[PDB]
């Protein structure tokens, strides 16, 4: 499976009663190298965000 | 200049003679790891995890 769950995290925030929310990016999406591989996420990215 | 084809074709043939006495070595035997991502990108991937 793809390792991003962000858009799908939304989506089950504003069903439950969710409001006005604040979002901070990381990056961008990673290519696939082939059917068997998914991206990978780094720890220096996320920290980054903290 | 002019003396680069010269020295080139007798590296064609230098090389020529090693292709009957190498029994076991395969086609990123010898290369760095930064020149194999475009050309293989899935085993790339897989060396940096390790």
């Amino acid at each position: 499976k793809s390792p991003y769950l962000m858009f799908y995290s939304l989506q089950m925030y504003f069903a439950n009663g969710g409001g006005p929310c604040y979002i901070v990016s990381t990056g961008v999406y990673d290519d696939w190298s082939d059917s068997e591989t998914p991206p990978t996420i780094n720890f220096s990215d996320l920290e980054s965000g903290l | 200049f002019a003396n680069i084809g010269t020295r080139l074709d007798d590296i064609i043939a230098a090389v020529s003679a090693a292709e009957p006495i190498d029994v076991n070595n395969g086609k990123l035997n010898g290369r760095l790891l930064s020149d194999i991502e475009p050309l293989d990108n899935a085993t790339y991937n897989t060396i940096l995890l390790e």
